[PDB]
């Protein structure tokens, strides 16, 4: 599921 | 320590994964996404993973459960099994090299829309030689980062 976090990590930076 | 930003991320991320938006994650939903990664795991592997993440084993994973799962994958990110599974899943072509197109396709297939920049940041930062591709060795090292 780490995949979900992977996106959140980059997505969090975008925000 | 859950910050407002982190909570908002779950709401947006969770809403993205949950098509119906019932506030619950089913096997068909996660399974479909988990398969889109170019992988074809059996229900046993999926169900087993869910059970390990489902503190109550109700057959579905709630937002709270996801948070716990993250702590495991984030804390145990140094697990050979977790890394091996991620490496194989990421490298759908099994070329042993992770590209921006492949990564973007994976991280995106997560019901999220990431720009070429985001993916580039992950690879660019993971690419020690800046060859535009991340090798297993570089992946393992980047899989231990907090
Ligand atoms: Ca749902
Ligand atoms: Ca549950
Ligand atoms: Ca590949
Ligand atoms: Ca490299």
């Amino acid at each position: 599921a780490f995949i979900i976090w992977l996106a959140r990590r980059l997505k969090k930076g975008k925000k | 320590q859950l910050t407002e930003e982190q909570i908002a991320e779950f709401k947006e991320a969770f809403s993205l994964f949950d098509k119906d938006g019932d506030g619950t994650i089913t096997t068909k939903e996660l399974g479909t996404v988990m398969r889109s990664l170019g992988q074809n795991p059996t229900e046993a592997e999926l169900q087993d993973m869910i059970n390990e993440v489902d503190a109550d084993g109700n057959g579905t994973i709630d937002f709270p459960e996801f948070l716990t799962m993250m702590a495991r994958k984030m804390k145990d990110t140094d697990s050979e099994e977790e890394i091996r599974e991620a490496f194989r899943v990421f490298d759908k072509d099994g070329n042993g090299y992770i590209s921006a197109a492949e990564l973007r396709h994976v991280m995106t297939n997560l019901g999220e829309k990431l720009t070429d920049e985001e993916v580039d940041e992950m690879i660019r930062e993971a690419d020690i030689d800046g060859d535009g591709q991340v090798n297993y060795e570089e992946f393992v090292q980047m899989m231990t980062a907090k």
